């Protein structure tokens, strides 16, 4: 979600 | 006040398909599950199926897989199920529940909607007297409502006047047609000495025979 | 200006619990004031932390405490096909306290959530829980709004959306005055934070032991949100409650939001629908602008005032030095329908990492003139940065701008004297209302009597 | 003139009175001759060159050491101020001026410390770089010939909710619901002690693999605290340029943020890398403020450098605002520019010379005139920039005393910011006579041994 | 798929009775069992969930009891109001299943049905049709057997029977029962019976009548 991706 | 408000009865034709309807009354749909029960005489309570309205996600029995669809809309506060090819066998009656506080169980139901499959059109009944054979101190007469559909019928005796000692029964599945009868009792110092007379409506049709008991 | 600094009361817990880490009063059905503790390592009954609760009856000698007794057994059902799980290791039990009426609600901010089904899982994660008691009658309750029942793929297919699975409800708590409990998740949402509320009178009437997941239908969350500012923003950090539209059948919500669009902190002002009215915006970054809020008149208009503190405010200083003192601001509310201005008073520590601001607790009217009074604690604060306590006087201008008293910790170093504080009740019936201090490093709380003005 | 008008009792008072009175200890002197006037008039009225008492401030150089035109060799024997120690003295509300000359050396020492983000979307970077330890050698070898370079990586804390605890798998391969493997999640691990052979940074990074945690904002300033207050591991060097460049691209947690998961220890700014080189207080204590890092960073005289992608480059340069001496740079999506990034802060860095004044006592002022570029004065500035490697400034500086304090010998330092030469200013103030240390007490010329005999007239003892 | 097998099928009781229903699972179910009530001719409301919490607003005579796989309905000190169906349903496991259900059925003294036969009428017979009607009106226990013979030789096909619920104010059933043949195929035969067997008389009470006759 709103962290750990790119 | 928690309220389910179902859909009316259905009455539709083998092969065809109907979408039945359960709004939420006093609360929003999307609150919790929602299940849709079948009911039989013979067969018993099955569960269908369940749906969250929030998202759609749903779960069926594997027994009316394909031929039953639940949906809901949470814009009209009401959840949906559809069936299809329907047979004799969907004859039932269809209810929709949801749980009070735990989120599995089902506690709260809906007043229940009546379906009916069919092919036959709309047929009057056929009124027939029934009679006594040709003694006792207490006298019994009778009506038969025979081939008709759809229900129902409403059955009186000399227009709502003689209504104790009577037994109107449950309406029966004739082949694709009803068949209903009613019998009366009472002295024998009541009949043939008082007119008697069967009063019945068929409102589907939009008939009233009446027909007088004769003796023979 | 008069609480009474020389003979104090002292309540003690066991070793290493964290006794003192959250503090409120209470009030029995008799009207007998008392002071619930909370103690979020206390130790549980596998020999491992769970966190406690006391109740302490007032003694002017104080001492040791009774236990507020819940239940720390972890919970399996096996139901729909599915395992529900709730797992109280290190749960944190005590983390924050708050009394209304006859009832306590105690939370534990990292008690963890689980759904298992074949081989599949909801994952194993801090929805965080609240304990309801009534102690007189021994009812008992229990309220955890984030708990679901949602596999992990799901989550996956709808791209992590109202996400509430790590909300950490319970960091933060507070109850209206019509006994609503407002819970603060600063983990809610994928670390956006929202906020939880639901009658009290209905979480018992709804609650059933061996349940885990059940409805309450009168309850209501806040929002998710697509707007990056929110982003990691931990709303719900600190929760209050106030009146801020002039309409008294409406009760406003507060709500700290301390890293708020890309650590500038913010702080928040709601109706009961979660609809924003204002909004106050942080002065300076990882300042933590909002780690706390109170509400509270301290101008005598009748209108209720803000405060928020920045505990990591860096005040500039000769050769374009900054050092870390921590900072308060003072918000007056305007007559009729207008927004809240720039601040009226700002506030600013000394000691360097004392960490001013850290927490604020209306005290109601200390020296009886009128005004009601504020005190504001710097744990670290103090010459010896053994910790301190700021008194701060109402007047019709809004507050002075420079403490009546002070209160030096009687705790040895690390103590973290004020990191938890609570006024405005008479606890001894003297007429005056008094001050509890919490120093969970020392396991310890203080109370300061108001006296008679000197 | 002020000095007769004043009708002084003592030669102590006639000096007190302004830096051009003089005094006169002559015991021939006229009938009412003035002791106390300007020394041209003393000598006027026939008084002994001897008994005039008249100090006069000065400042002389005790050590003045020539600047290194080379900062290569030498076991640090580099000047880069010059002088390095003067003498000063002054009389009560008087000053003095004097210069000192601050140099950016040549072929000065370089340490730098590669911080690396390793979460998951830093795993195309780690491929990048795999050659950055001989191609950055090869081209600070412009630059100086003393290059140092070490490795450390850093994810977040290891601990609910950051990290993913279930299922057990999961603990081992927080990838394994993705068809990948990578390791268990880690806050921060020292890798690579400074040095040399770089070779050993091409090496070691080649070995190095992601990990994988949940929420967006890492714990990258955990491991700027112990990269820096772990000198012996990390390896820095005392006479030395120490720069931290610290690779990103996402937030950061920030102290406070620990509370999340049940941390409320505040950090304590000490060491807790082992000899497992792992950050053993990652799980037990807070992030640290950016107060605390600005201290340490400051003790150490470490050069932060935020090398971090263009989504948080705004984010990271308003932190740069509130932690002076740190420069940022925009690292591309895969770590491909960091290089010339590094290269680049290295210059900003030496670019700037800022004087600063410890110890400086309650009675002096300073005011400082700045010559910087091409000869240029510039009243009141003590900072000079746009400078490159080589170049050289000077400052004119005046002191001024107010009054004369109770101590009569005070000593402070004057230091460019970052370096490590200074300039140790050893202050005396000279208020006293010298004919105080042979007065007469109890003395039979004064009140009949009711008074003392100093500097030729007669003063009230001590007890009157 | 788990079997609720709820017993007994039925039971005949007076007010102010304590009765109690049973219901077994095919496996455990650990509690998860709710209990429902469907009076005469209307919907389902909710008694228990959870194996012994009673929905809101119900009545606390009512209580649910048991474990693992076996649990009960009690009804301490029957009402007027709780003679109707009962069903228990588990949602232990996916998907739900419901138990073959229970009437309460109002207990009295036993009553012989009075048999009544009746010929097809005039009009039908003109129409190419022919039904024979027998009712047997107010007797006790339900439990009853109806029976076709056609010149003594019994007959099964085109035989629809229809049952009343048990009267309000009498508490006595009722039955209906018709034979539809052919007008050509009932003048083939003379004679006609319906006989009933109840409890009431170990000798089945007859009715009959001859075609062609009166
Ligand atoms: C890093 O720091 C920079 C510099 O502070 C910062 O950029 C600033 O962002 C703020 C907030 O968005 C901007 O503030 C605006 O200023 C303009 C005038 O130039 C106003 O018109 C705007 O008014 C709106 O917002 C107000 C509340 O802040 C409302 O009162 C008003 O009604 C409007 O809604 C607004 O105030 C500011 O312009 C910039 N400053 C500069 C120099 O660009 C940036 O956000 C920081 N970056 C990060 C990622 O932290
Ligand atoms: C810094 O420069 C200023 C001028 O900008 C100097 O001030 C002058 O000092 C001389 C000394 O003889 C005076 O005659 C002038 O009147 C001064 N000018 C002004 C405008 O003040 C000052 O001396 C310099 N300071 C240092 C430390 O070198
Ligand atoms: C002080 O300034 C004067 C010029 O005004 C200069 O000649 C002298 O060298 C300076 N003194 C010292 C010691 O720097
Ligand atoms: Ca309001
Ligand atoms: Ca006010
Ligand atoms: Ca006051
Ligand atoms: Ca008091
Ligand atoms: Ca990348
Ligand atoms: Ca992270
Ligand atoms: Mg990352």
């Amino acid at each position: 979600g709103r962290g750990d991706s790119p | 006040e928690v309220q389910l408000q179902q859909s009316g009865a259905e009455l539709v034709k083998p092969g065809a398909s109907v979408k039945l309807s359960c709004t939420a009354s006093g609360f929003n749909i999307k609150d919790t599950y929602v299940h849709w029960v079948k009911q039989r005489p013979e067969q018993g309570l099955e569960w269908i199926g369940r749906i969250d309205p929030a998202n759609g996600y749903t779960k069926y029995d594997p027994k009316f897989q394909g031929k039953a669809t639940i949906t809901a809309d949470t814009s009209s506060n009401t959840a949906y199920l559809q069936l299809s090819s329907l047979t004799s066998e969907d004859t039932a009656v269809y209810y929709c529940v949801r749980p009070l506080y735990d989120y599995y169980a089902m506690d709260y139901w809906g007043q229940g909607t009546s379906v009916t499959v069919s092919s036959a059109k709309t047929t009057a009944p056929s009124v027939y007297p029934l009679a006594p054979v040709c003694t006792g101190s207490s006298v019994t007469l009778g009506c038969l409502v025979k081939g008709y559909f759809p229900e129902p019928v409403t059955l009186t005796w000399n227009s709502g006047s003689l209504s104790s000692g009577v037994h109107t029964f449950p309406a029966v599945l004739q082949s694709d047609l009803y068949t209903l009868s009613s019998s009366v009792t009472v002295t024998s110092s009541t009949w043939p000495s008082q007119s008697i007379t069967c009063n019945v409506a068929h409102p589907a049709s939009s008939t009233k025979v009446d027909k007088k008991i004769e003796p023979r | 200006l008069n609480l009474d600094p020389v003979q104090l009361t002292f309540y003690a817990g066991p070793n290493g619990s964290q006794f003192g880490f959250s503090l409120d009063f209470h009030k029995d059905s008799h009207g007998r004031v008392a002071i619930v503790v909370g103690a979020p390592r206390t130790l549980g009954p596998s020999q491992e932390e769970t966190g406690g609760v006391f109740l302490c009856p007032w003694r002017a000698e104080g001492g040791q405490c009774p236990s507020l007794l819940f239940d720390l057994r972890d919970e399996t059902r096996n139901v729909g096909s599915q395992t529900l799980q709730t797992f109280k290791a290190r749960q944190g039990l005590g983390a924050s306290v708050v009394s209304w009426s006859d009832v306590i609600v105690a939370c534990a901010p990292w008690q963890h959530w689980n759904v298992l089904e074949k081989t599949e899982e909801a994952e194993k994660t801090p929805v965080g829980s609240c304990f309801l008691a009534q102690p007189e009658s021994g009812r008992r309750a229990e309220y955890s709004p984030c708990r679901g029942n949602t596999l992990s793929r799901i989550y996956v297919e709808n791209d992590f959306s109202w996400d509430k699975r790590y909300c950490e409800a319970g960091f933060s708590s507070v109850v209206t005055q019509a006994g609503e409990l407002v819970l603060g998740a600063p983990g809610g949402y994928y670390f956006l934070g929202l906020l939880a509320q639901a009658p009290v009178a209905d979480i018992f009437s709804s609650y059933r032991p061996g349940i885990l997941l059940w409805h309450v239908s009168s309850q209501s969350l806040s929002f998710d949100s697509s707007n990056p500012e929110y982003f990691d923003g931990y709303w719900g950090y600190s929760v209050a409650v106030g009146e801020f539209d002039g309409d008294l059948n409406t009760t406003e919500y507060v709500v700290g939001a301390p890293t708020w669009s890309w650590t500038l902190g913010a702080v928040e002002i709601l109706d009961s629908y979660y609809q924003r009215l204002h909004r106050l915006r942080g002065e300076q970054m990882a300042s933590y602008f909002g780690h706390s809020v109170a509400v509270t008149d301290v101008n005598g208009d009748g209108r209720h005032d803000l405060l928020v503190g920045a505990p990591l405010y860096m005040e500039s200083r000769a050769d374009r030095k900054l050092a870390e003192v921590g900072r308060v601001y003072l918000f007056l509310q305007p007559r009729g329908p207008h927004a809240l201005g720039a601040p009226s008073l700002l506030l600013t520590g000394t000691q360097l990492y004392g960490r001013f601001g850290s927490a604020i607790a209306p005290l109601g009217d200390l020296d009886r003139d009128g005004y009601n009074d504020i005190a504001v604690a710097a744990p670290y604060g103090g010459p010896s940065g053994r910790g301190q306590v700021l008194v701060f006087l109402g007047q019709s201008e809004g507050l002075r701008s420079r403490p009546s008293q002070v209160l030096d910790s009687p705790f040895p170093t690390g103590s973290a004297f004020g990191f938890s504080l609570r006024g405005a009740v008479d606890i001894d019936d003297n007429g005056y209302p008094d001050l509890i201090v919490g120093a969970y490093g020392a396991n310890q709380v203080a109370v300061y009597r108001a006296q008679p003005v000197v | 003139n002020i000095c007769t008008t004043r009708g002084v009792s003592s030669c102590q008072q006639c000096l007190a009175v302004s830096p051009m009175c003089a005094w006169c200890s002559d015991e021939a002197l006229p009938l009412g001759s003035p002791r106390c006037d300007l020394k041209e008039n003393l000598l006027k009225d026939n008084c002994a060159p001897e008994s005039i008492e008249f100090p006069v401030s000065e400042a002389r150089v005790l050590e003045d050491r020539p600047l290194s035109d080379k900062g290569s060799g030498d076991s640090s024997q580099v000047t880069q101020v010059s002088p390095q120690r003067i003498a000063l003295r002054l009389r009560p509300d008087d000053s003095k001026n004097f210069s000192i000359q601050v140099r950016q050396v040549e072929d000065y020492p370089v340490d730098i410390y590669y911080l690396m983000d390793l979460s998951y979307s830093m795993k195309d970077d780690l491929w990048s770089i795999q050659n950055l330890g001989t191609k950055l050698a090869t081209q600070m070898r412009k630059l100086t010939s003393n290059l140092r370079i070490g490795f450390g990586a850093f994810v977040d804390k290891p601990v609910s909710p950051y990290m993913y605890i279930s299922p057990p798998e999961a603990l081992e391969n927080p990838c394994y619901d993705m068809k990948t493997t990578c390791l268990p999640m880690f806050g921060y691990k020292h890798v690579l002690t400074l040095t040399d052979q770089v070779t050993r940074f091409n090496e070691e990074v080649k070995k190095q693999s992601v990990s994988r945690n949940r929420d967006a904002p890492e714990g990258g300033f955990d491991a700027i605290m112990q990269a820096t207050v772990c000198d012996e591991k990390i390896g820095w060097r005392n006479d030395a340029s120490h720069l931290l460049v610290f690779t990103t691209d996402a937030k950061t947690h920030i102290a406070l943020d620990g509370r999340l998961a049940g941390i409320v220890q505040p950090n304590d700014g000490q060491c807790h890398v082992g000899s497992d080189n792992h950050y053993s207080a990652s799980t037990t204590m807070d992030y640290p403020s950016l107060g605390l890092m600005t201290e340490k960073l400051s003790q150490k005289n470490i050069n932060l450098i935020f090398a971090v992608t263009e989504n948080v480059v705004n984010l990271y340069q308003n932190y740069s605002e509130l932690i002076p001496g740190t420069t940022v740079g925009v690292l591309s999506m895969d770590s491909s520019n960091v290089l010339q990034l590094i290269v680049d802060a290295y210059g900003k860095i030496r670019s700037k010379v800022e004087l600063e004044v410890r110890d400086l006592p309650e009675e002096l002022s300073l005011s400082f005139n700045a010559t910087c570029l091409n000869n240029e004065v510039i009243p009141g500035l003590k900072s000079c920039m746009g400078l490159k490697i080589g170049d050289t400034v000077s400052f004119s500086i005046e002191a001024k005393v107010r009054g004369c304090p109770q101590e009569k010998e005070k000593s402070f330092t004057i230091k460019p910011v970052g370096f490590k030469d200074s300039l140790i200013v050893q202050v005396t103030f000279d208020c006293d006579c010298a004919c105080q240390a042979q007065a007469e007490p109890n003395s039979h010329r004064c009140n009949n041994g009711n008074g003392t005999f100093e500097c030729g007239v007669c003063r009230c003892g001590p007890g009157w | 798929d788990i079997l609720m097998t709820q017993s007994p099928s039925s039971m005949s009781v007076s007010l102010g009775d304590t009765v109690s229903i049973t219901c077994h699972a095919s496996q455990g179910i650990s509690s998860n069992i709710g209990w429902l009530q469907q009076k005469p001719g209307k919907s389902f409301m909710g008694l228990i969930y959870y194996g012994t919490n009673l929905v809101d607003g119900v009545p606390s005579r009512f209580s649910g009891s048991g474990s693992g796989a076996d649990y009960s309905l009690t009804i301490s000190s029957l009402d007027s109001e709780d003679f109707a169906d009962y069903y228990c349903v588990q949602y232990a496991q996916l998907p739900y299943t419901f138990g073959g259900g229970t009437k309460l059925e109002i207990k009295r003294a036993d009553a012989a049905p009075t048999v009544s036969i009746f010929p097809p009428s005039s009009e039908q017979l003109t129409s190419g049709g022919a039904s024979v009607v027998c009712f047997l009106n107010n007797f006790y226990p339900k439990d009853i057997n109806v029976k076709w013979k056609i010149d003594g030789s019994e007959r099964q096909n085109g035989v629809l029977n229809s049952w009343t619920d048990q009267d309000s104010k009498d508490s006595t059933y009722s039955m209906s029962s018709t034979l539809t043949l052919t007008k050509d195929e009932y003048e083939r035969h003379n004679s006609y019976t319906c006989e009933a067997t109840h409890k009431t008389s170990t000798s089945p009470i007859v009715k009959s009548f001859n075609r062609n006759e009166c």
